[PDB]
């Protein structure tokens, strides 16, 4: 709806922290998964940006270390939305990286980001959609400062 | 006292979940490692220059900080998975392919990463003997 | 099956669930928050009832009305002669909506999380499942359900 | 509407207290001001001459400082009452008609003023929230400025 | 359906609710006492294990057995290889046994009851209904539970 | 009898609960079985062939995976009910009638199982207190194999 | 990231506020500081034979660190009046005059109090841009 | 009886804790004594051991000092029987330096285990034998591991 | 500002009494010393090869540290009487007789525990004109 | 009989019973309440200190000294040489007063009270009579008390 707020930030950071796993990379991989699979199946010519790493076969290894560093992307925007200030920097760090790749547009953000939201409630307990979502596009604002559209 | 086997793999994973803590003290937790770094080794922040490694007690270097640790997690989370563990661990290492980073310098880092986490968890439980190996796994990993 | 029996204990339990005062919006939301996680493009079927934000009066107030049926019609139960008009008329209500009775599944399901995890392992699982489907039946006469 | 989360709006006020409360010293919330003004003027020049009238001529002139500080008791009066939704409307439509009536402020001199505090808030404030006071700040630089 | 997140998920949610120490003894309690309410005739099932007496350690032993059967069933679920070959261990244990697979369904139902309401209102219903499956199944070759 | 000091007992439990709880990771609980079997072997390797039914022939085998995980499951119904100490004398009783019946296994293949652990333990486990362990370990690997 | 500009100024004045405490752990606080200089130089020691610089836990000594932080609480707290605060720093510099304080030596104490500053408040919260540079405006001062 | 139990290093370190004094010697030469010469006197061969320590003049400094010795031995151990890992450590030592002395006979133990059991009790305050012999005779298990007997 | 006198001892006692504790936190205790020593004589590891000096976190090196502070112990237990303490004293010497232990080394040693009694007692209470002469004794006693 | 032993015990519970500070004015006061309760005639004795007034500055003064000495004769029991020049030194007080030694043992007496009473169960009884006469004779050379 609106901003993402203090109260929302919070939400977001137990959504998130409880389907975390601090010791291995088995779920991480699983969600990061179940994600790309749901983007790569709503915009078609999607896949071709991930060959770099394999984006075809979503069980190489190429791809699944992607994952972990895309999952891990993602948790330090989300435990950093309590440090506003330090998460700027790193939202723009994380648009830098993504500047840098032909291909990603704004509005392939705004797709992933609807996979999320239609995976997130398979895993995670119970889970704040709306909430979620604000934070969310919070952390994507940052992430899509110049990509196209 | 070394060999980084599956035990002492699944160890440094627990310790270092303790450390990482939940998801806040994660400032501190850099804070406290990057700070003992330069106070060993002065010099090396101006390798940092883009960052503000003339003063860690910066957003810019704070983000810098969370990615860091943040690498270190994958790592130490892909252990298990020597397969993926090394594509990781190579991705790391082009990360820091020009910047000149010395075998002593990882040294230094790894040295600090243990003092952080003894720090957290306590000198009494800190398996050194897993920590120390294991780290060199992922430092010789990123050496290239 | 609802023998007699089941009805009188779907009744206690949902009681001791539905709560009293507060406890009862905090029933609803949790409730709600179930169906649409369940099955999250059901949501879209309230929007005419603010869907979009769950925390709206406007919404609030759909989950008070749906909550007095189901405890209106629930309470009902030891009484065929009611129950059976009662649920005809919210088919009245519903029919026109021309809803899959799928959803209605759905909404069993999540009943049971919210009743259950709010009453505790004494929850009777069949029971409830029976009884619910007395009145889902009632209210789109399907497969029994 | 002049309101943010009840929380957002509780970190702002810790971190406004923390810089002015009733109890700082007259020498700093001075300085918070001409600050304030000093930047919002590098910025914009063409404003200088709004404040004619307060002895803008001399910044540091009892009349400007006088003024200055009038401006802090009104921020502080509205991130204050910012807990008071329905009060805060008040608080936003009196300062509105008092500026309104001033010829030449425009709904885009107070966009400069937010970006001022903005960028120098975190300076004087300690663990500094841009959101929570992006949230709440521009919440009421929209209330206030309700003309032009 | 028992997707890899569904199964994620179930773990979660198990670990949880079958607790660390007292409270997994006091869990296979809350599960047995349903188990025999729901169906009282399954009873005479386990008086190999003094079932006659609900708190013989001969019984409160069989809980616990039960219990961990489940454990490590569940905690595999993220595993078809050893999650087939345990399953089909268990299988081996049952078969000899004779027992009527309704009764797994009976069981079903009571585990959800006693595990929604040690867990909470966020316990998924679909998700543990569909995984709880994928071990009756393995355990009882018959329908999909 | 199948006990030891209830603070004795305590302490396993905690450390056990540490390496094995039923909220770990399907990965974790095998590597601890994957190793507790490959140590146990190193030191007998005479007693693979008594594990010829459960795929011993390739450790990381489905069969004999789920086969190490039906021990992990027993050492901790054992563990936790270590409190109960009349319970876990029906624990132990079973146990054994499974394993007397076993033809091969010996009443020491359980002494070479206890050093394993005893040396690998502490690998793994936090504060490890080999005497607390010493003294709740020997109480029921004793009570397990109460034959040949 | 230095200037000693006006907001710096009131920035430092507040954390010295909290770190100069109320009016008692002034003990620990000029220990930590003094403490942490000799660690860093051993050596300085020798300028302090006339206030038992051999053992700062000493009446003498304490009652020199007294002094110190003291003296350094005015400046702070002239920060905002340029003049006064000059006329301070002068004084100041006169009484160390003979004395060979060298720049280093300074640059030592500086850091120092920084780190006894950010001890007492908190890592998070230090602005170190202000208090490099507002620290070295009154160094610089007593410098001469 | 049994094992020293958790229990029972908790109720052994209190008995030795408040006789023991942390800033003089006076106590534990005192007890150190009141054992030595039980000893000796229900072994007569023994004192013969002590030669290099002049186990005749029992009031000599050189005795003293080894007594001094002892008891900081006994402390040792008693106060690592709460983290046997190192205790193990600790008593492996103390055996070696006792291996390497001819006459120290694992029954030689035995005996002084008992006359600590007469003395401990004239001097701690609420004595408990039973716990304080289970441990003690860990204790000594640990010290006499290759010894005789 | 020495010379350990009876006074001085009687000092020395009562507060290593509260730095050794009651008889748990003396793993703790052990390890700041040690921990110290290293930090200031890292190559000093390398006399320890036989207790695990290189991982001062382990059973066989805290038996070690064990050892030691017992002797400390006695020492400092035995300062008042002159006579049995120099006997202690010898038959210490006589444990490090062959081992090349050089006066630095003893100086940082000390330098250390006093470290670690001052970290457990406060540093508002710490005779440091105390502890230095008397562990001194204690030391040049054990040097031969 | 009081060998080296009983005494370090005997000190070492005195030390706890004497207590700190104000539970030694608790304990004096204990003390010789119980001694004029025992030997109600004893009293007389100390009307030089007021002992009529048991709260009156003198008495409680009077009590200070007594215990004072009782503490610096028991703490003195590992050293024969002070010991018995500080014994001597308070027979000297006491033989011009003339007083039946008999009233030395009603003081054990109540003293074994005041102490066991105060210390708790481990009290060695044994031990403290030994040793408390090793005073009681040094005081006035009788019996062996
Ligand atoms: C909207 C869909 C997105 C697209 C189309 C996109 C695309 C990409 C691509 C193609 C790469 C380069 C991979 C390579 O060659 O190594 C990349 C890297 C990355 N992305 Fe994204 N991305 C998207 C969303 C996200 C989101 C939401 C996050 C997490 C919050 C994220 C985190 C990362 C990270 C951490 C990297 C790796 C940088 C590195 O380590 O070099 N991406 N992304
Ligand atoms: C052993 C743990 C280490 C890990 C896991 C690690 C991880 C990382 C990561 C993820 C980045 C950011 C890359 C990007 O997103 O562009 C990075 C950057 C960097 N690392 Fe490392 N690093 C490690 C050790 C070191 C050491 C030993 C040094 C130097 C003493 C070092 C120097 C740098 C520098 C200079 C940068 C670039 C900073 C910038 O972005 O301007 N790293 N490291
Ligand atoms: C046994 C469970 C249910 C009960 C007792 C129930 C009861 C009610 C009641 C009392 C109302 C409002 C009556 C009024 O207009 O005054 C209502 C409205 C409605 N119900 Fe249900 N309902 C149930 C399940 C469902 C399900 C599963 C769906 C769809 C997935 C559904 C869709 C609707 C819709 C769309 C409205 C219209 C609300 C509006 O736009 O005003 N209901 N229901
Ligand atoms: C959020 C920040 C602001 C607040 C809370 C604020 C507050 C005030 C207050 C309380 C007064 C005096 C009311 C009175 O006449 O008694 C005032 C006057 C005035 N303000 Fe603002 N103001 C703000 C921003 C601005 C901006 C951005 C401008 C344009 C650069 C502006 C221009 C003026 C002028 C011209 C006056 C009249 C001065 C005079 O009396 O001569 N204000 N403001
Ligand atoms: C998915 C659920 C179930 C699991 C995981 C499970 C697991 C187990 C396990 C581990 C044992 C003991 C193995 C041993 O002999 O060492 C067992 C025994 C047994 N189970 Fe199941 N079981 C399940 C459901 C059922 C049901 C529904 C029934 C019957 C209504 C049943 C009847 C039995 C019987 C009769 C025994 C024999 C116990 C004895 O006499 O020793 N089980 N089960
Ligand atoms: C304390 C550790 C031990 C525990 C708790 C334990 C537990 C178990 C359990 C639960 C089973 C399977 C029960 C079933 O058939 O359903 C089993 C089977 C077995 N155990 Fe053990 N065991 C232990 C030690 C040993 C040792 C030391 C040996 C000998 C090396 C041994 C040999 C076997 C064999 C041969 C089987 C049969 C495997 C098969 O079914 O083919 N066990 N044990
Ligand atoms: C930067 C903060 C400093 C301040 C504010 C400061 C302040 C003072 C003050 C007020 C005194 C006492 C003067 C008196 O009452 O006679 C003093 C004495 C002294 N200062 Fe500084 N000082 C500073 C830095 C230094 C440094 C860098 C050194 C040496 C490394 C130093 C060395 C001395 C010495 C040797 C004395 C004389 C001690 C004595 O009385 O015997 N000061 N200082
Ligand atoms: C069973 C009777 C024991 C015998 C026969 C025995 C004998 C000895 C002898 C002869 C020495 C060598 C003294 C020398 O020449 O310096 C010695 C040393 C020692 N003993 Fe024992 N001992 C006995 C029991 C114990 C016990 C129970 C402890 C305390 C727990 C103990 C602690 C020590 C220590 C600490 C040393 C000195 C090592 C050193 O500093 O070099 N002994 N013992
Ligand atoms: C000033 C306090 C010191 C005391 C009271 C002390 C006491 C002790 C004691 C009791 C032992 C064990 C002897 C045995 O049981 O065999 C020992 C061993 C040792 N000490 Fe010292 N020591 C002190 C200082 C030092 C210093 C300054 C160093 C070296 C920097 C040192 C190096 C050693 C070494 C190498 C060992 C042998 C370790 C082994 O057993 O392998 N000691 N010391
Ligand atoms: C072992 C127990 C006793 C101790 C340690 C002891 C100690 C003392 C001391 C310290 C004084 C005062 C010394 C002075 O004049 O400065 C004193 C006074 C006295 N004691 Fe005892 N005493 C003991 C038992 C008794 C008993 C049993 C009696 C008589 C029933 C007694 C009768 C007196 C009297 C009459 C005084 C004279 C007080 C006066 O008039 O000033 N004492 N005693
Ligand atoms: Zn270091
Ligand atoms: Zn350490
Ligand atoms: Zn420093
Ligand atoms: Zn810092
Ligand atoms: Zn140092
Ligand atoms: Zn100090």
């Amino acid at each position: 709806a609106a901003s993402c707020t203090t109260e929302d930030r919070r939400e977001m950071q137990l959504m998130w922290g409880n389907v975390w796993s601090a010791q291995f990379t088995g779920r991480r991989i699983a969600i990061a998964q179940a994600v790309f699979k749901d983007l790569f199946a709503n915009v078609p010519d999607a896949v071709g940006l991930f060959g770099a790493v394999k984006g075809d076969e979503v069980n190489s290894n190429e791809f699944k270390a992607h994952c972990i560093r895309v999952v891990n992307g993602l948790d330090s925007s989300i435990g950093l939305l309590s440090d506003p200030a330090t998460l700027n920097e790193q939202l723009s760090h994380l648009a830098t990286q993504h500047k840098a790749r032909s291909g990603v547009t704004k509005g392939g953000f705004s797709a992933i980001a609807q996979s999320f939201l239609r995976v997130m409630p398979q895993v995670a307990s119970c889970f704040n959609p709306d909430a979620w979502s604000r934070c969310f596009n919070r952390i994507t604002t940052g992430m899509t400062e110049p990509l196209p559209a | 006292d070394y060999v980084c086997g599956p035990l002492q793999r699944l160890k440094v994973k627990r310790q270092w979940a303790e450390a990482y803590g939940s998801g806040n003290s994660r400032e501190e937790f850099g804070h406290f490692i990057w700070s003992h770094v330069f106070q060993h080794s002065p010099a090396a922040r101006d390798m940092f220059k883009r960052v503000r490694g003339d003063n860690i007690h910066t957003p810019a270097f704070r983000a810098h900080a969370t990615r860091v640790l943040g690498g270190l997690d994958m790592c130490i989370a892909l252990l298990d998975d020597e397969p993926v563990l090394n594509t990781q661990l190579a991705h790391l290492a082009k990360q820091h392919e020009t910047r000149g980073v010395e075998a002593a310098h990882y040294d230094t880092v790894n040295h600090a990463v243990m003092m952080g986490v003894e720090n957290v968890i306590g000198s009494e439980v800190f398996d050194q003997d897993a920590w120390k190996p294991c780290l060199n796994v992922i430092t010789n990993g990123i050496q290239g | 099956a609802c023998a007699m029996l089941e009805r009188a204990k779907v009744k206690d339990e949902w009681a001791k669930a539905y709560g009293i005062g507060a406890a009862r919006s905090k029933f609803g939301d949790a409730l709600w928050r179930n169906v649409f996680n369940y099955a999250p493009n059901a949501r879209d079927i309230f929007e005419s009832v603010n869907s979009k934000d769950m925390a709206s009066p406007e919404f609030k107030a759909h989950i008070a009305r749906v909550l007095g049926g189901l405890d209106r019609v629930i309470s009902m139960l030891d009484n065929q002669a009611t129950l059976d008009a009662d649920l005809a008329h919210l088919k009245s209500q519903h029919d026109p909506r021309t809803i899959d009775p799928v959803n209605f599944v759905v909404f069993r399901k999540a009943l049971i999380a919210t009743v259950a995890g709010t009453f505790g392992v004494c929850f009777d699982v069949p029971a409830w499942q029976g009884c619910y489907n007395i009145i889902a039946k009632g209210i789109t006469g399907s497969d029994a359900a | 509407a002049a309101n943010c989360a009840d929380a957002a709006a509780a970190i702002v006020q810790a971190q406004w207290e923390d810089v002015w409360s009733a109890a700082a010293a007259a020498a700093s919330r001075v300085s918070a001001g001409e600050e304030v003004f000093a930047a919002l003027f590098k910025m914009v020049p063409a404003a200088k001459n709004l404040f004619t009238r307060v002895n803008v001529a001399d910044i540091n002139s009892p009349e400007f400082q006088g003024h200055v500080v009038r401006v802090m008791g009104g921020l502080d009066i509205l991130i204050n009452a910012l807990d008071d939704i329905p009060t805060l409307e008040s608080m936003l439509d009196h300062l509105a008609g008092q500026h309104a009536v001033r010829d030449g402020v425009t709904g885009a001199g107070f966009q400069l003023m937010a970006t001022v505090l903005m960028e120098s808030l975190p300076q004087v404030v300690e663990g500094f929230n841009p959101d929570a006071w992006a949230s709440c700040l521009a919440g009421i630089a929209a209330a206030i400025s309700s003309a032009l």
